[PDB]
C-alpha cells in the first residue's frame, strides 16, 4: 500500500526496583516516530519531549483530576498490577533443557567447537560454565548471548573452542533460579 | 481480593 | 538496578482505522485485547486462571487514542510516518534433531508503522497448521517487535522460509532455514 499513514502510539511503563520499594512510572506519547510529551513520576508533572508536545504540557498540567490520577499511578496502577501478576510473571520458573553437541569450524581452524545449548527457560538470568576434567575453562568460551524466544522462554548457545585430546571429559554446567543444584551434561570424544 | 489488571485511562489531547 | 518492567502499549493507525492494546512484562506479552471480538486474549492460558482484565477499558482507551491521532495529525501539519523496514531473524526453539518436534521462530524487529504480512513457506508453499504469533510488542524507542511461530517435524527433504511484507521494504523479505 502506497497511501500515507498516521500513527498515535502510547506506552505506560512501570519500572520496578527492589520488589515494589522503588517504582518509576513513565506515561509516554508518540506521534509517528516522534515522542512528543511524557509524564515522569519522578518529575511529578507532564513535560514536552519536543515542540509538538507543548500544547499538551500546558493543557494536561491544568487538568487537576488527570494530573492527580498520574501522580497516584505508582501505587494505584504500578504496584497494583505487579501484585496481580506476581505468581506467574515475577515468580515464574521454567527449568532448562541442556544439550551438548560437537560443531564444525567455519572454515577449517585449529580448534573445533563444543556447543552447550540451554533452551526453554524462564527467567532470563542464567549461568552457563564450561569444564575440562573438573577445571573451569575461562578462555576460548564464545556465547551468542541471551536469546528471548517471545513465548515466556529464553535460550543461549555457549561454545567452547577446544582440541579433543587425552580422552578428556568436557562438562557444561548450568545454574538457573528454577533449579536447586547446578545441572551438568558430560561429553567425551 | 482484586485479581484484575487496571487500565491506565487515556485523556483527550489539547485541541489548541 | 531495574528488576522488572510492565508496559501497557496501545496504538491507533489511519487510514487503516486499526488499533491495538496490550500488556508487556520484561519483553513478553501478558495479554492483548481482540478489538473485533471485545475479548481479553491471554498469551499463556494459565494467566487467565490467576488474573483477569476488563476488555472495555482497552476499547475506551482506543477511542481516545483515535481522537488524539486526529489532533496530532492536524498539529503536525498532516505529516505522514516515515516507514522503517524490519530486521528479520529466523531460528529454532532448540537444537535440530531429525523426526523430533521443534519450533521455527521468525523474529521481526526495529520497524514502524506496526503493520506486517507474515507467511511461512514450506518448500515455497504456504503453511498455516500450528502457526502462532505475538502482537506488535514494545521497545525502548518508537520501534516495534514481533514473533511468528511454526511447529515442525525436521526433515532433510523439507526447506523453510519466512516471507515478511512491510511498506518500508521494496520487495517482500524472505529469510530461509534448512537442516545442516
Ligand atoms: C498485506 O496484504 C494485503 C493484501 O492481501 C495488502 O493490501 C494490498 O496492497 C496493494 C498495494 O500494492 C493493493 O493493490 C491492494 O488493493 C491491497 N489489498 C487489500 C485487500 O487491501 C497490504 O498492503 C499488505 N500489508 C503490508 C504491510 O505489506
Ligand atoms: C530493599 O527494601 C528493604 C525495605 O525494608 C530494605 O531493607 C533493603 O535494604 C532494600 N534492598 C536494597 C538492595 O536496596
Ligand atoms: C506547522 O505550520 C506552521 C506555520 O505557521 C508552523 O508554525 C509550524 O512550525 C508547523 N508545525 C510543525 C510540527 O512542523
Ligand atoms: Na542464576
Ligand atoms: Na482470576
Ligand atoms: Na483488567
Amino acid at each position: 500500500d502506497t497511501r500515507p499513514r498516521f500513527l498515535e502510539y502510547s506506552t505506560s511503563e512501570c519500572h520496578f526496583f527492589n520488589g515494589t520499594e522503588r517504582v518509576r512510572f513513565l506515561d509516554r506519547y508518540f506521534y509517528n516516530q516522534e515522542e512528543y510529551v511524557r509524564f515522569d513520576s519522578d518529575v511529578g508533572e507532564f513535560r514536552a519531549v519536543t515542540e509538538l508536545g507543548r500544547p499538551d504540557e500546558e493543557y494536561w498540567n491544568s487538568q487537576k483530576d488527570f494530573l492527580e490520577d498520574r501522580r497516584a499511578a505508582v501505587d494505584t496502577y504500578c504496584r497494583h498490577n505487579y501484585g496481580v501478576g506476581e505468581s506467574f510473571t515475577v515468580q515464574r520458573r521454567v527449568h532448562p533443557k541442556v544439550t551438548v553437541y560437537p560443531s564444525k569450524t567455519q572454515p577449517l581452524q585449529h580448534h573445533n567447537l563444543l556447543v552447550c545449548s540451554v533452551s526453554g527457560f524462564y527467567p532470563g538470568s542464567i549461568e552457563v560454565r564450561w569444564f575440562r576434567n573438573g577445571q573451569e575453562e575461562k578462555t576460548g568460551v564464545v556465547s551468542t548471548g541471551l536469546i528471548h524466544n517471545g513465548d515466556w522462554t529464553f535460550q543461549t548457545l555457549v561454545m567452547l573452542e577446544t582440541v579433543p585430546r587425552s580422552g578428556e571429559v568436557y562438562t557444561c554446567q548450568v545454574e538457573h533460579p528454577s533449579v536447586t543444584s547446578p545441572l551438568t551434561v558430560e561429553w567425551r570424544a | 481480593v482484586d485479581r484484575f489488571y487496571k487500565t491506565l485511562r487515556a485523556e483527550q489531547a489539547s485541541q489548541e | 538496578k531495574e528488576e522488572h518492567v510492565i508496559i501497557q502499549a496501545e496504538f491507533y493507525l489511519n487510514p487503516d482505522q486499526s488499533g491495538e492494546f496490550m500488556f508487556d512484562f520484561d519483553g513478553d506479552e501478558i495479554f492483548h485485547v481482540d478489538m473485533a471480538k471485545k475479548e481479553t486474549v491471554w498469551r499463556l492460558e494459565e494467566f487467565g486462571r490467576f488474573a483477569s482484565f476488563e476488555a472495555q477499558g482497552a476499547l475506551a482507551n482506543i477511542a481516545v487514542d483515535k481522537a488524539n491521532l486526529e489532533i496530532m495529525t492536524k498539529r503536525s501539519n498532516y505529516t505522514p510516518i516515515t516507514n522503517v523496514p524490519p530486521e528479520v531473524t529466523v531460528l529454532t526453539n532448540s537444537p535440530v534433531e531429525l523426526r523430533e518436534p521443534n519450533v521455527l521462530i521468525c523474529f521481526i524487529d526495529k520497524f514502524t508503522p506496526p503493520v506486517v504480512n507474515v507467511t511461512w513457506l514450506r518448500n515455497g508453499k504456504p503453511v498455516t497448521t500450528g502457526v502462532s504469533e505475538t502482537v506488535f510488542l514494545p521497545r525502548e524507542d518508537h520501534l516495534f517487535r514481533k514473533f511468528h511461530y511454526l511447529p515442525f517435524l525436521p526433515s532433510t527433504e523439507d526447506v523453510y522460509d519466512c516471507r515478511v511484507e512491510h511498506w518500508g521494504l521494496d520487495e517482500p523479505l524472505l529469510k530461509h532455514w534448512e537442516f545442516d
